Parts: C-alpha cells; sequence; structure tokens
C-alpha cells in the first residue's frame, strides 16, 4: 500500500537519536491514522519483516501507545498478524506500553483492550469523534473534578506522602480536603440559577472523553454526549437520567477528591473508592462484571483490581460501568416486594416497581428519585439517602 | 457535641447527640443525622439482657472493656456499608449501640457511636 511504502522508508534507516525516532514515529503514527487500506498495510509490512521491525523501534512507551493504540483500533481481518508482531518484539524490549498511568496493563494487554474498545465504539455508536468542547477551569470546590475539568484523576499529581498517612490516620482538616465536597445539598442548588446548571450539564456532557486510549478512536474522542446515548441505547435507559446520576456526583466531587479516589484505589491498600464520572465503587465493577459490553471476557478475566480502577477512570469505561450499574438497580428493584419497603413507599408513594423493568420515558418521577437514594447507597434495602433523591431530581430536571 | 438527656422507661440513660434526631424504640433510642445529607449516621442504643457472641473483637472504652463487631456490606456511589455493633457491660445485664453509615475510604472511626455508648448507663 502507499502507506506500507512510506512506512518501510522511515524504517529504510536506524534512527540517530531520541528526537529522530520522534518525529519519524510521529510521521508513522499519523500515516497509519490517515490510511485508508490498514489492513492492506498491516499485511504488507509483516511479508515483508517491517511489522516486527516497526514495534522495536517505536521506543519511547508514549510513543508506543499512540502506534499500538491506532493499528488495534483501525485494523480488523489483519490485526491477529500485528498483535503476533507485537508479541515477538516485545521479547527484547518488554517495557512496551506498561508505564504511568498504563503500569496496571501488560502491553499485550494494552493491545486487546485497544482492540475490543474500538470494535465496541463503532458496534455501539460511539466512535465518532466529538467537538473540542470548553471545560470548566476549576480546581476547587464543588464540580472541580473530571466531570467539568476533563482532567483525568490518573493525571493528577501524587498527593504528599505525608498526607497520605494522615488520610491513614483519618485526620478531620485533611480527610475533608479529600472527601465530597458538600454538606447541604440543597443550599448548593439554591446558588445556581437555571441557566447556571444548564452550563453545567452542557460542560459536563458536551466535552470530549477524558480516555486513556484516545488513539483507539479513528479521529479525536467522541463526546461524553455521544457515549452516554451509545449506553442509553444499550441499557435500555436515557441519556438524560445516565446525564443527571453523573451530574450529582461531578457536583458533589473535587479535583481533590478524583486525586484520592484513584490513588486510595491503586495504593497498598487497594481502596473500595468510588471513582470517575459515576462514581463507581471498585468492588461493584468486578463482582457484578461492570465492563461487560466494552470488553471481551478473555481480556476481562485478566484485569487485576488495580487495572479496573484505571478503567473506572477511562470516561467511555466509567459511563457504560455507571449504565449498566444503573439497568441493574431497575431490574432488582423491579422484582422486590413493594409490601417489605415500607420506607421507600412511604418516601416515594408513586413508585412503580413495574415500570423499572422498562424504559425511563415511562417511569414516574418517584422511581428516578428512588432510584438516586438506592445508587448512593445499598440498592433495595428500604434504607433511604435522605438528600440524594431531590438533588439528583434536580440535575434530571436539567436535562 | 451531646446536649439533652434521654430516659427510658427500661432505665437506660444517654445523651441526644447534637445535630441528631431521637426516636424512643423497643429498648432504646434510635438517632438519625439531622437535615437532608448525602449519607447521614444513623444510631441506636438499646439496653440488652442477653450477653454478646463469643470472641468477639474486644477494645479499651473509657473504664474499659467493650467488645464490638464491624461489617461491610455492598452501598453505592458514597461507599460501602458499614455496620457497628457494640456491647458493654452494664451489671449483669448489657447496652449495646448499632451504627452505620457509607464511606468509600475504608472503615469509619465510629467515634460518634463509641462516645454515645461510654456516656451510656442504667
Ligand atoms: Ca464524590
Ligand atoms: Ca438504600
Ligand atoms: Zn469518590
Amino acid at each position: 500500500t502507499a502507506t506500507s511504502d512510506l512506512i518501510e522508508s522511515l524504517i529504510s534507516y536506524s534512527w540517530d537519536d531520541w528526537q529522530v525516532t520522534r518525529q519519524e514515529a510521529r510521521r508513522v503514527i499519523a500515516a497509519i491514522r490517515n490510511d485508508n487500506v490498514p489492513d492492506a498495510t498491516i499485511a504488507a509490512l509483516d511479508k515483508s519483516g517491517s511489522l516486527i521491525k516497526l514495534f522495536q523501534r517505536v521506543g519511547p512507551p508514549e510513543l508506543a501507545r499512540s502506534l499500538i493504540a491506532s493499528i488495534a483500533g483501525r485494523t480488523t481481518m489483519q490485526r491477529y498478524q500485528a498483535r503476533n508482531a507485537l508479541i515477538r518484539s516485545l521479547i527484547n524490549n518488554p517495557l512496551g506500553t506498561q508505564t504511568d498511568n498504563w503500569i496496571y496493563f501488560p502491553t499485550i494487554t494494552f493491545f486487546d483492550i485497544c482492540a475490543d474498545l474500538a470494535d465496541a465504539a463503532g458496534r455501539l455508536g460511539f466512535a465518532a469523534a466529538g467537538a473540542t468542547g470548553v471545560a470548566s477551569q476549576a480546581i476547587q470546590g464543588p464540580f472541580s473534578g473530571v466531570g467539568a475539568t476533563g482532567v483525568n484523576p490518573t493525571d493528577l499529581p501524587s498527593i504528599a506522602f505525608g498526607d497520605q498517612l494522615k488520610l491513614l490516620n483519618k485526620d478531620p482538616a485533611t480527610v475533608t480536603k479529600y472527601s465530597n465536597p458538600l454538606g447541604d445539598l440543597g443550599a448548593y442548588l439554591s446558588q445556581l440559577s437555571p441557566q447556571d446548571k444548564l452550563n453545567q450539564a452542557q460542560t459536563l456532557v458536551g466535552q470530549p472523553i477524558s480516555t486513556l486510549f484516545p488513539d483507539a478512536y479513528p479521529g479525536n474522542p467522541p463526546s461524553r454526549a455521544k457515549v452516554m446515548s451509545a449506553a442509553a441505547r444499550k441499557y435500555d435507559l436515557t441519556p438524560q437520567l445516565i446525564g443527571a446520576i453523573i451530574l450529582a456526583e461531578q457536583r458533589d466531587q473535587t479535583r481533590d477528591e478524583d486525586a484520592k479516589d484513584y490513588q486510595a484505589a491503586v495504593s497498598i491498600k487497594s481502596a473500595n473508592t468510588s471513582i470517575g464520572l459515576g462514581q463507581v465503587v471498585v468492588s461493584t465493577a468486578i463482582k457484578y462484571e461492570l465492563f461487560t459490553d466494552l470488553l471481551g471476557q478473555p481480556v476481562r478475566r485478566g484485569l487485576s483490581r488495580k487495572a479496573v480502577a484505571t478503567l473506572l477512570a477511562s470516561d467511555e469505561f466509567n459511563i457504560f460501568a455507571t449504565a449498566r450499574y444503573i439497568r441493574y438497580v431497575a431490574n432488582l428493584a423491579s422484582q422486590q416486594d413493594l409490601r417489605k419497603l415500607p420506607k421507600t413507599r412511604g418516601a416515594f408513594p408513586s413508585i412503580d416497581l413495574r415500570a423499572y423493568a422498562g424504559n425511563p420515558r415511562n417511569w414516574p418521577r418517584d422511581n428516578v428519585r428512588a432510584l438516586a437514594s438506592e445508587y448512593t447507597s445499598r440498592p433495595w434495602d428500604d434504607n433511604l439517602s435522605p438528600g440524594w433523591p431531590m438533588f439528583v431530581d434536580d440535575a434530571y430536571a436539567t436535562f | 457535641d451531646f446536649d439533652k438527656t434521654l430516659t427510658h422507661p427500661n432505665g437506660l440513660v444517654v445523651e441526644r447527640p447534637v445535630g441528631f434526631d431521637a426516636r424512643r424504640s423497643a429498648e432504646g433510642f434510635r438517632f438519625d443525622e439531622g437535615g437532608k445529607l448525602r449519607n447521614p449516621r444513623q444510631l441506636e442504643v438499646q439496653r440488652q439482657d442477653a450477653p454478646p457472641p463469643p470472641d468477639l473483637a474486644s477494645r479499651r472504652l473509657g473504664d474499659g472493656e467493650a467488645r464490638y463487631k464491624v461489617e461491610e456490606d455492598d452501598g453505592g456511589s458514597a461507599g460501602s456499608e458499614y455496620r457497628l455493633w457494640a456491647a458493654k457491660p452494664a451489671g449483669a445485664r448489657w447496652i449495646v449501640v448499632s451504627a452505620s453509615e457509607q464511606s468509600e475510604d475504608g472503615e469509619p472511626t465510629f467515634a460518634l457511636a463509641w462516645a454515645l455508648l461510654e456516656r451510656a448507663r442504667l
């Protein structure tokens, strides 16, 4: 192919220094991403022995990621060949992609994750590029987490070693620094105009996903809106419900709590934090296989607990985990015995258990409020969150 | 952080934790954190005839010697649900405190629940 020839050339010579590789790598990457016959290009490079060479000399992990994500994502019938060549190449320099944000993914796992993700995006309808939407500039206080900011939790500076110890010791001022920003939920909503609310919703939903696998997409990453809508379709929900759940979480979220959420999850302690857009709990994602529809079983069986925590910090994975969990809460509700849930009955008089089994388009508003309570807290134990129902309801209204 | 004194027909004496709502129950009082919080604390303090289970964990509480247990359930986005059960000798009887809250940051201190139990008598 045109692209194989081109790449054959950049490979026609060894590389002097770190910078040459840098520019040559960048150039092969773009060629791959703009190539219209990606399968035939891989087949040509395979034949030449050049496919293996390509992987061997795109050295710096940062660039190996872009290369591996792009190839895994763009190829189909020849993808197995790229995987084969990658594996062969790893024998020498095994470092591959397994560094920084991606330390919990073996390199081949990174390839397989990109492959599944690319396939799921096309299949489920969220491959299409998002518009460069605007993100909040906040770094503190309510709505300063990834939802508002677009800053991936995984990119945040380590919490100082000293403060980590203070967290472990439950030092009030430090715990406060790193926890839910909100106490009085109603008081927070009160300081927001309907326009402010609407602006938070747009900010939240309109910006590109903060993904850990950007090059697994054909072009730029999709908007969160696109991912939520795809997830609504897959789980028989609505993007508006998914949106309202996440917006509420994200108002009760700060940059600092993001940092805590992720770092504690991947620490010695392997804390069971709630992470990312929908604040999904690590143990919950594992126990209910919340990644089932984005990742194939082989990959899923290989993920360590910390790889799971890291995925929860990738917006698409989080959004699908959140949606799947919502559908799970609703299904479980539809199977309850309402006479055995009198507190629920009391707080939400128009609740309709049967309706939960179907699309939210038909839920009474009280189903939304009840589910909200049963999303922050244990589901359908008849013990309620006093404040989350109205908090989520308000966000729902905005959508 | 305690205010009103509360006395049960069964002889149990405790204080109402400040910022909490008190309700009388079968053998004591229930306290639910005030306001409309995302994740309120819930406490119960009861008089109990039956002795605790053998071999529970043991902790020094004031003068000393409570036996307790902490259980962790799946919760929601505010974290797992944590339940304390704690018993102190009250002569030949027992005073018992149950407490609940969610935490995504590991086991809660339950400081307020321990306090309540410590300041409890009959
Ligand atoms: Ca939060
Ligand atoms: Ca509940
Ligand atoms: Zn959290």
